[PDB]
RNA sequence: UCUCUUACUUUUAACCAGUGAAAUUGACCUGCCCGUGAAGAGGCGGGCAUAACACAGCAAGACGAGAAGACCCUAUGGAGCU
RNA sequence: ACUGAACUCCUCACACCCAAUUGGACCAAUCUAUCACCCUAUAGAAGAACUAAUGUUAGUAUAAGUAACAUGAAAACAUUCU
RNA sequence: CCGAGCCUGGUGAUAGCUGGUUGUCCAAGAUAGAAUCUUAGUUCAACUUUAAAUUUGCCCACAGAACCAAAUCCCCUU
RNA sequence: GCUAAACCUAGCCCCAAACCCACUCCACCUUACUACCAGACAACCUUAGCCAAACCAUUUACCCAAAUAAAGUAUAGGCGAUAGAAAUUGACUGGCGCAAUAGAUAUAGUACCGCAAGGGAAAGAUGAAAAAUUAUAACCAAGCAUAAUAUAGCAAGGACUAACCCCUAUACCUUCUGCAUAAUGAAUUAACUAGAAAUAACUUUGCAAGGAGAGCCAAAGCUAAGACCCCCGAAACCAGACGA
């Protein structure tokens, strides 16, 4: 049997947090601030994913270039094997040629 | 393990409630129940046609029994009632055979008379009068 | 399926229509929410159709209870002791009209 | 969605530990053929199509569209009586209960987005009220955005803000094609 | 072909297609006839002229070459004295 | 696990009005984790089903099974708590209403087969459950008489309706 | 996906492979259509219709010498020195309705484009712009931000 | 543990349903059941029977001696149905005796007495009363309403309709509800 | 050894008591004859047969279990040898 | 003459019977945004749905209480005997 | 389990070959051929599907299609 | 009513930030974990192959010193598959992550297996108090028990007063010209377990001879979005260790 026998603990949400209450602020900083910043400079994340999308193969190629030097060994190897697998999949396999 | 199915119980019971009168492990084990519940629902869908056919066959059998109790045959009764312009169907003819036997004897007599008038007309072959119950009310 | 469900014969409640027709619907209970998007057609039914329905069926008592609810519903109770609970969750006012009239016509 | 970085990552079969050897001979045993115990079919195996790495959801709407959305949101606030132009945002006390009673008397929403012109020159009174109020949020004009105006039932703008917004949102309509980014000088652009 | 390269994650051109065919900007592909510089002593002059013509390609072959080249080869090119400048556009073409 | 049989001997009933039948006594007893098979306990418990307490104790005293000895110990304990804690007057006025056996928590142990093969053995454990009710053992259901078979047949020849008509 | 084979298995051969027949893009013979394409010079056409339209809408000042900078600032031509653009060529289109005196500097000019500027009473001259210098004249502000 | 709330909520409503069909709750009067308004119920009773009852006379056709005495005991910690009940019962006997003896003129008197005593009997009168919302409006001490109390209440509404509408309209009701039986 | 097999003992066996596996298993309320049919039927057609249920024995069938045929063919699959 | 279909009529209603493939209309749960507050709404997302891989792990069956396993005898439990 | 040990790694080797491929409902829908170390596959054609644009499409009549049978092609009416 | 079933927390994942870890005593390169004796030896060599080229034999991307752009351009190449620049340009403390078959293999590199190199697990759940063990917790998988069975047949369906009897009905999936097939797979339950993206096209917004927040396209285009490309399985090949 795979169903809870009791109700789960209640999930109370503050829709008026500082984070929720100030989501989206300064997202028009360029068009409302004489184009001195960009919302892509407002993005906070990994250094290889600030203002760039990519698919998985493009993301793996991009991370190995910006930070493959300062990268742990096992995780670098795994990235090299991942790029090799994704090259073979995206260039040779599929239904549409 | 993000996004797992949490209502599979209710899906299994939606199938299983239609199997609880089955015999064996197919009344409780989903992998066998589904196979038998689809078949119970297909059989139900086709049994509508079979119900109509078997009910007509039953009416014809009962009408045959009652006509033979009056010495008449079923094709004779049916054909000569249509010739008498009586458009009672086989359901109500079996019903009259069961619940109104004097009415059914009157109908069997009417069909017998219509058959005798047909025989007289066939033997006469000329222009004798049509026959009292062989006249056809015309509609325009 | 028939072999898998209950059955009964054609019947009426108390020889209905022999001397007089009596409407078998007794009560219609309507739970509606004031702020719920599920209860929009139910709010519109209580604002425009329930009063004329009441006037057309004087033998039916219609209770309307506006309370916080996720699934608005209609509980139809009948002279023979029967209760029929139907959700009117996310239905338009025309569909609620059709459902309520169908409960008014059923025994 | 444009600033989203999803951080969910699973391991593929290649990245789960072990699993190099073939578990049991291809032929001879009455069992199913397997090449690795970290195959996606196996308990503790890799994930076939799972989330991969940190993943960016970054894209850019055209800036004319983004400015148009700003204009539309201002227009719908005016059209639905959720816009209040003010001379300045100075309050006589600096008290949250004063601000809430004021909004309740003036029949504003349960949430007010109060917008001044410049973060540096913001009246201390409002910066004291809008530091304990959670539903009453003060933002500089440079921070105006459609998401904030749709979360807040009411929008209190000032007159300097109104002029600022009108200038910045009509330059977009009477503007050329860029020829290089507008951070670089041009003849008539600040 | 290569749909995503390994150094730049991009689509690659088939340089065989580039070294054999010419794309007009209207979307037509131009080729030479096969065997135009081969065994001419056995070919008659009508056949030789037929082989010396510059001929167009199919819809199927055009879509195939457009897939085997990247978008750099489909841009408009304002060369100085291009002999195909006339043919880079269509005139009076209905449907 | 589940241990609901031992909470049944703790139902307090409301006090009885002076014009109602006396309400026989019910005593629930059971032994858990018996080193025996439930499929052999079944035959022992189906044999003592519906018997008097003394007749059951006789049959168990002369039966040859380990389970018969265990069920005798459980029945004697149940009789003792019947007239010690549930206010049964006579210790012979009891009968076995319910007598069943359930699976216990078992253990798995390897059984070395030949070649290189193994079998997993089960160290089987069982439960034995007994409900005693105050009173004489109820009269057994008598066999059907020819008169009862005929009356049933004629009821059915008289229950026949004309099918698929008005 | 289909039933079996390379289709359902996702292993069908590459684009241009025709099952083993010598493929079309291989059996056509090589001919130098695009031999030195990357070194061929390119000149964006500016018509006299376009120049007159720009002047009439006031995007190019006729009272000052018009050069490539004034034609990229008034946004009448877009020049890409990386796509081997070498400037603007003045072409004869709209020479019959050209009515404007101008001092225009281009990189290439037709006899009928020159003639029209000179019947209205203006001067046309053709100058050469090195690719780097062409970058400098078309976008003068990023060069001044390089500060060499 | 799986994430979510909706399946757990559905499972709890399923558990509550089975607990009810396992330890069923005691039968309770509709008056205690929540959605209930007595004056509206009385008016709807009259309107669905299509008769112009007088509301005070109807309300007294549902007030039994047992409610009076039990509510007096609850007061320790007005008019019954008796007069109306005896009028209704007597008119029921006379009207059905006349109906049956003009329809079936060759029946002996013993046969018409026994027919009148089946249509004015506990089983028929209780069936008709229960299926016409008389139990739901009967003010008494015990629930379910004892069959004698139900019979008294039913013939008291015939007494009320007699007093409110007349011996022809009441006679049409008797026809439509006791002859149909 | 056989014509041509018999007798006895021990093991096994069967019954009682204790302990307690394995392959196998779509679901089965799991019959015979002729015919049919993916060409050899418990399950389809026509006939016949038929209260229910253990224990022992047998090996004609369930194209019985086991082992993704060792033979033959194929694969722009391998490998050893010359 | 009659019987004889899902054919045709009749009462009412109609999008409601092909493989591969292709087009469309909906949609369970979950998370997020804003709602909603006995379990929902509008959208945004995604490890988003299993009667079948001699699938993987765990539980319990069938075979089956079957195959198979074990302790020389008496006695005072000192001993003695085979 | 030595026609070439075992373990780890490259390795998620490769498999035109078998097996598998998960909610509901409606709809359109059955294959002339050519190449190919190819015939257990693919590519092009044909057939099929969707979306657009336009004008004819099927059935067909006289007349008509070679010298050394049934029929077809063509084809206005309809 | 047994077996059971439920459960939120250990912890973990991706990032950000930030330069990480070694002398209680004693012992430890000999047969390590050994107080204490005549020696000395000593490090540096291009990976290869699977695979792709539908065989294969030259060839077949593997961070190498912040983004972008030039550009998949010049070039290279059985000129095939594919490979591919530069000048120049200008560049902290979170979670639309997992929650015990998941997330680390991890409760642990432990138990256990292997001579060795090496391989490698499983699992836990009261309460405020257990210096309250209390009976009100029960309800839910398969398997059983309560409670064996009754002519006849894919086990149902139409029915029926009536469980059966009567009539009708050749399991499913895959595979195939065609399967009730005596062709494949499956005892059953619970969980886990399989469609990833380009070139274009189409749809819907924006702006429009121009569009785009440098680079690029443009003889109505350009910008943005939406929407399409699976899982398991060999026998092998090569590199480095470990084994007589
Ligand atoms: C049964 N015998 C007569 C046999 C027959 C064949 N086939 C034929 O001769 C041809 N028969 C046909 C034509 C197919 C009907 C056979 O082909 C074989 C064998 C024997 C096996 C023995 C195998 C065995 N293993 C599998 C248990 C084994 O121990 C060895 C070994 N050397 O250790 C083997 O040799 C063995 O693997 C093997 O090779 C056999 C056969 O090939
Ligand atoms: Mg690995
Ligand atoms: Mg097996
Ligand atoms: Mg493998
Ligand atoms: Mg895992
Ligand atoms: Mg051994
Ligand atoms: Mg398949
Ligand atoms: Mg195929
Ligand atoms: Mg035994
Ligand atoms: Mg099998
Ligand atoms: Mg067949
Ligand atoms: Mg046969
Ligand atoms: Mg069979
Ligand atoms: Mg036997
Ligand atoms: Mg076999
Ligand atoms: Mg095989
Ligand atoms: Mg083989
Ligand atoms: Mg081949
Ligand atoms: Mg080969
Ligand atoms: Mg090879
Ligand atoms: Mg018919
Ligand atoms: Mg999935
Ligand atoms: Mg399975
Ligand atoms: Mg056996
Ligand atoms: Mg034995
Ligand atoms: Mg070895
Ligand atoms: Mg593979
Ligand atoms: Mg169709
Ligand atoms: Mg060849
Ligand atoms: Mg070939
Ligand atoms: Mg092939
Ligand atoms: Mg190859
Ligand atoms: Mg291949
Ligand atoms: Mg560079
Ligand atoms: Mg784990
Ligand atoms: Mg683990
Ligand atoms: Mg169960
Ligand atoms: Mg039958
Ligand atoms: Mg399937
Ligand atoms: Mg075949
Ligand atoms: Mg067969
Ligand atoms: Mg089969
Ligand atoms: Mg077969
Ligand atoms: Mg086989
Ligand atoms: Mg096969
Ligand atoms: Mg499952
Ligand atoms: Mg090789
Ligand atoms: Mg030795």
């Amino acid at each position: 049997i795979g169903i809870r026998l009791t109700l789960p603990p209640p999930k109370v949400v503050d829709r008026w947090n500082e984070k929720r209450a100030m989501f989206g602020v300064y997202d028009n900083i360029g068009i409302l601030g004489n184009f001195e910043k960009h919302p892509k400079e407002l993005i906070r994340g990994p250094i290889w994913l600030r203002g760039w999308k990519g698919n998985e193969l493009q993301r793996c190629i991009r991370k190995r270039k910006m930070v493959g030097s300062r990268m742990f060994a096992d995780d670098l190897h795994n990235l090299n094997k991942r790029i090799r697998y994704l090259y073979k999949h995206f260039n040779r396999h599929g239904k549409f040629r | 393990l993000r996004n797992r199915v949490t209502d599979r119980y209710f899906r299994i019971q939606e199938v299983l409630k239609h199997a609880r009168h089955f015999r064996g492990r197919k009344n409780r084990c989903y992998r066998l129940a589904v196979r038998t519940v689809i078949r119970a629902f297909v059989k139900c869908t086709k049994a509508r046609y079979l119900k109509k056919k078997n009910m007509r066959t039953l009416w014809i059998n009962r009408i045959t029994a009652a006509s033979q109790e009056h010495g008449l045959k079923y094709p004779a009764l049916i054909g000569n009632l249509v010739k008498c312009q009586v458009e009672l169907n086989r359901k109500v003819l079996a019903d009259l055979a069961i619940y109104e036997p004097k009415t059914f004897k009157s109908l069997a007599a009417l069909a017998s008379r219509r058959r005798h008038e047909g025989f007289a007309a066939a033997l006469g072959d000329g222009k004798e009068p049509e026959g009292i119950f062989s006249r056809v009310v015309q509609y325009h | 399926t028939a072999r898998g469900t209950p059955s009964r014969f054609l019947a009426s409640v108390l020889h209905n229509g022999l001397g007089r027709y009596v409407q078998q619907l007794q009560r219609l209970s309507f739970s509606v929410s004031r702020d719920g998007a599920s209860s929009r057609g139910a709010r519109e039914f209580v604002e425009r159709e329930v009063i004329d329905f009441a006037r057309r069926n004087p033998g039916v008592v219609i209770y309307v209870n506006s309370r916080p609810c996720c699934v608005p519903r209609v509980v139809a109770e009948y002279l023979n002791g029967a209760v029929r609970e139907e959700s009117i969750h996310c239905k338009s006012v025309e569909e609620i009209s059709t459902l309520v009239q169908k409960l008014a016509d059923q025994s | 969605n444009f600033k989203r970085i999803s951080y969910a990552k699973t391991k593929t079969r290649a990245e789960v530990r072990g699993g190099g050897r073939k578990p049991w001979p291809q032929k001879g045993t009455g069992r199913a053929r397997h090449g690795s115990i970290r195959s996606p079919l196996w308990r503790g195996g890799g994930v076939a199509h799972g989330p991969r790495g940190p993943t960016s959801y970054y894209y850019m709407l055209p800036m004319k569209v983004r400015a148009l959305g700003l204009k539309v949101a201002l227009t719908v606030k005016l059209a639905q009586d959720d816009l209040h132009i003010m001379d300045s945002l100075e309050l006589p006390t600096g008290d949250p209960q004063y601000l809430t009673e004021l909004a309740h008397y003036r029949r504003w929403g349960d949430s007010v987005l109060l917008v001044d012109l410049t973060h540096e020159e913001m009246p201390q009174s409002i910066v004291e009220a809008t530091s304990r109020l959670k539903t009453f949020n003060l933002i500089p004009a440079v921070g105006l955005n459609v998401h904030s105006m749709l979360k807040h039932q009411t929008l209190v703008l000032t007159l300097p803000t109104v002029a600022f917004l009108e200038d910045k949102l009509l330059w977009q309509d009477s503007r050329y094609r860029p020829l290089y980014p507008f951070s670089l000088p041009y003849s008539d652009f600040p | 072909l290569t749909y995503f390269s390994a150094r730049k994650g991009k689509r690659k051109t088939v340089k065989a297609v580039i070294d054999r065919f010419l794309r007009l900007h209207c979307g037509l592909w131009v080729r030479r006839k096969a065997g135009y510089k081969k065994k001419l002593w056995k070919k008659t002059p009508a056949r030789k002229k037929r082989l010396r013509e510059f001929v167009f390609c199919n819809k199927t072959q055009s879509k195939l070459l457009d897939k085997m080249t990247t978008s750099f080869w489909k841009r408009r090119n304002w060369y100085v004295d291009d002999p195909y400048q006339k043919y880079h556009d269509r005139t009076n073409l209905k449907v | 696990i589940s241990r609901k049989w031992e909470k049944k001997n703790k139902i307090v009933y409301p006090p009885q009005l002076p014009g109602e039948p006396r309400r026989p006594a019910e005593i629930y007893h059971c032994r858990r984790q018996i080193k025996y098979s439930k499929d052999k306990m079944w035959y022992l418990a189906k044999l003592i089903r519906g018997m008097s307490i003394d007749q059951a104790l006789a049959q168990l005293e002369f039966n040859d099974k380990k389970g018969a000895k265990i069920i005798k110990e459980v029945l004697l304990e149940a009789q003792d708590m019947a007239v010690r804690d549930h206010n049964v007057e006579f210790r012979s006025n009891l009968y076995i209403a319910e007598s069943t056996s359930g699976r216990g928590q078992c253990l798995k142990r390897i059984r070395y087969h030949g070649r290189g093969r193994f079998g997993i053995m089960e160290k089987v454990y069982c439960h034995y459950f007994v409900k005693l009710v105050e009173g004489p053992p109820p009269p057994p259901e008598p066999p059907k008489t020819a008169v009862a078979h005929a009356k049933e047949y004629i009821q059915q020849l008289r229950s026949r309706t004309i099918v698929h008509t008005l | 996906r289909g039933h079996k084979g390379e289709r359902q298995r996702g292993t069908r051969p590459r684009l241009g492979f025709e099952g083993g027949q010598t493929p079309f893009y291989i059996r056509i013979p090589k001919y130098g259509f695009n031999e030195g394409h990357s070194f061929r010079r390119q000149y964006k056409p500016l018509s006299l219709n376009r120049l007159q339209y720009l002047i009439d809408l006031g995007r190019v000042d006729p009272s000052q010498p018009i050069d490539l900078t004034q034609l990229v600032n008034g946004r009448g031509v877009t020049i890409q020195p990386l796509k081997r653009d070498y400037g603007v060529q003045l072409v004869e289109e709209g020479a019959d309705t050209f009515t404007a005196k101008v001092n225009i500097e281009v990189q290439l000019a037709s006899e009928l484009a020159i003639a029209a500027i000179e019947k209205n009473g203006g001067v046309v001259t053709t100058a050469f712009y090195d690719p780097r210098s062409l970058d400098i004249v078309c976008k003068p502000v990023p060069f001044f931000l390089r500060g060499q | 543990v799986k994430k979510g709330f909706r399946a757990a909520f559905r499972f709890q409503k399923e558990l509550e349903r089975q607990r009810l069909l396992r330890c069923p709750p005691p039968p309770v009067r509709r008056s205690e059941k929540p959605n209930w308004d007595y004056h509206a119920e009385i008016q709807a009773f009259g309107h669905r029977l299509q008769e112009n009852f007088s509301l005070d006379l109807l309300k007294t056709a549902f007030v039994n001696s047992c409610y009076i005495k039990s509510e007096e005991a609850k007061r320790q910690q007005l008019k019954s149905n008796q007069e109306l009940s005896e009028q209704g019962t007597s008119f029921s006997q006379t009207c059905l005796t006349q109906f049956l003896e003009d329809e079936y003129p060759d029946m002996p008197t013993e046969g018409i007495k026994n027919l009148v005593d089946f249509l004015t009997g506990e089983e028929v009168v209780c069936h008709v009363a229960r299926n016409l919302a008389v139990e739901q409006l009967t003010l008494s001490e015990e629930f379910p309403v004892p069959p004698a109390v139900l019979q008294q209440t039913f013939f008291a509404v015939i007494g009320a309709l007699l007093q409110s509408s007349g011996p022809e309209r009441t006679a049409l009701f008797i026809r439509d509800f006791l002859i149909t039986q």
